[PDB]
């Protein structure tokens, strides 16, 4: 950011009467693509033999496994492409310290807030919050000390557990959620971007040497599947610290 | 033997985003609050019930 | 992309942050403004309370509003940074309850305490390290505009030692002019009363 | 479930450029039909007598 | 057209290759019923 400072006006001769220069900066950042990538070989015989169309059954779950890898290097840091230069999200509101263990406050939605806060406390705005299907438990749980619930309407004909402080929480099902790295991840949905270079691509193979194997030597076929994609972080810490992050984390007990 | 990535470098498409990624900008919260007026001599002079 | 049209906001911006740093907290207040900027003005007369004193923020708070009750002043404008939010959103009572919040499942609305609304500061010119908040009246502070922002081309100045025109640079020079005063009588009260008050952090 | 990777595309010599392998599998089990049953006998006079 | 056969690239060789496959079963099916177990229905000469 550029910087102002009062200036006097009673001499030529004090250095206070001279108008401070400033600069503005920029820098670039680049979004790149990344591929991922499986070959699921099969022999041609259980292919005619199944009662099934196999490859019907694989489509689906190499589908959900790409959706798989690609939040363990956005979320996590699993297998991150080292061209992807950015931080994961959890492993960087860590090393950010935008981070709280669960049950340090008098309850989960206490941990809730404070997660909350790193982020507003960084100038970003929460508007999203990742969690798996186990917090719907520990939401339903939230009692006071005569044992009333403060979450639920009462425990009779309520349950509704999709928001903690008016912001829906998504609930991650693809087995990428990573309990014991976090229990919540809350930040600003805006200061990401995904690209997509190229939807998935599947391609018979028929003929192709695949590992040590020659597929039409051995009588199989295989599928290959591709997809590839880019992630970065894409916010501004302009007139701020480094160190101001648009996530927060909740880490395990 | 094959034509490389480095090889085909001076051929690869480029993309720029529209626009710059920056803060939200705000104004004095002191000239948003406070009733301000008009000076037309740089200082001006203002009496006060003490007593 | 064009420079200037990105350079402008930003200068008005910094402009309002150079104003409130001074207005506020003092930080580079010019000497011909006598009166203290608002935050030490309120501490050294003494309408002042560590955060973490009471039971809670909000017992904090009331007794802030008190100070500036027991001056004859109105509380009608409070100021804080954004980190006030999860406080008041971990306001509970002794049982755990929420005592700010309507539950704690579909509520985060944080605009008010004691129905006074609260001006959140996101010019990034609040200074957490000398106040959770301050409030007190707003009529008793003074603003002059001497003359709005002014703003010149500059092609042929030699600006810090580089010669423009030399050169082939340009420059933008802004200007402003603005007057400070806090505007109240302590007439029949004590010369220490005061129309602000302020929570230090704890 | 399947398991994919992350390939990269500079160069035909590098490891990191094979697509990787992987298997998905099943299992089978049994559904069993059993009987429950029971004989409740009776004097036809008392079919015949009974209102 | 394009496989790799016994150290031979094909597509490389600019050659072909025709596979030729058959999927074929073989049980024997006589029923020993009223007999002994022991029967079977074939005899061999064995050379001398």
């Amino acid at each position: 950011l550029p910087t102002a400072g009062w200036v006097t006006d009673d001499t030529s001769g004090a250095a206070t009467g001279t108008k401070p220069t400033s600069k503005v900066s920029w820098t670039g950042k680049n979004l790149v693509a990344e591929e991922i990538a499986v070959i699921v070989p099969v022999h041609e015989n259980t292919i005619a033999d199944s009662r099934f169309d196999i490859w019907g059954e694989v489509r689906p779950l190499v589908s959900q496994e790409f959706g798989r890898v690609l939040d363990e290097a956005v979320f996590f840091g699993v297998n991150k492409p080292a061209t992807w230069l950015d931080p994961a999200l959890v492993p960087g509101a860590i090393a950010a310290g935008n981070t709280i263990a669960d049950g340090t406050g008098i309850d989960l939605a206490d941990d809730i807030n404070e997660a909350f806060g790193f982020v507003e406390d960084d100038e970003f705005d929460v508007n999203v919050a990742f969690t798996g299907r186990f917090l719907r438990r520990r939401l339903r749980g939230l009692r006071d000390a005569d044992n009333a619930p403060i979450y639920l309407d009462g425990v009779r004909s309520d349950n509704r557990t999709a928001e903690i402080y008016g912001q829906d929480l998504m609930y991650v099902g693809n087995r990428s959620w990573d309990r014991d790295e976090a229990v919540l991840l809350a930040g600003d949905r805006s200061k990401v971007l995904l690209g997509i270079r190229e939807d998935v691509q599947v391609k018979l193979l028929t003929e192709a040497t695949i590992g040590g194997i020659n597929l039409a030597e051995k009588d199989m076929v295989a599928l290959r599947f591709k997809f590839r994609v880019a992630y970065s972080t894409a916010f501004s810490t302009a007139g701020g610290e480094v160190t101001d992050y648009p996530f927060a984390v909740i880490t395990p007990d | 033997a094959d034509i490389s990535r480095a090889d085909a470098l001076a051929l690869l498409a480029t993309q720029e985003l529209d626009s710059i990624i920056k803060p939200e900008t705000s104004g004095s919260a002191a000239l948003a609050a406070f009733r301000s007026i008009r000076m037309s001599a740089g200082t001006v002079s203002m009496p006060v019930l003490a007593a």
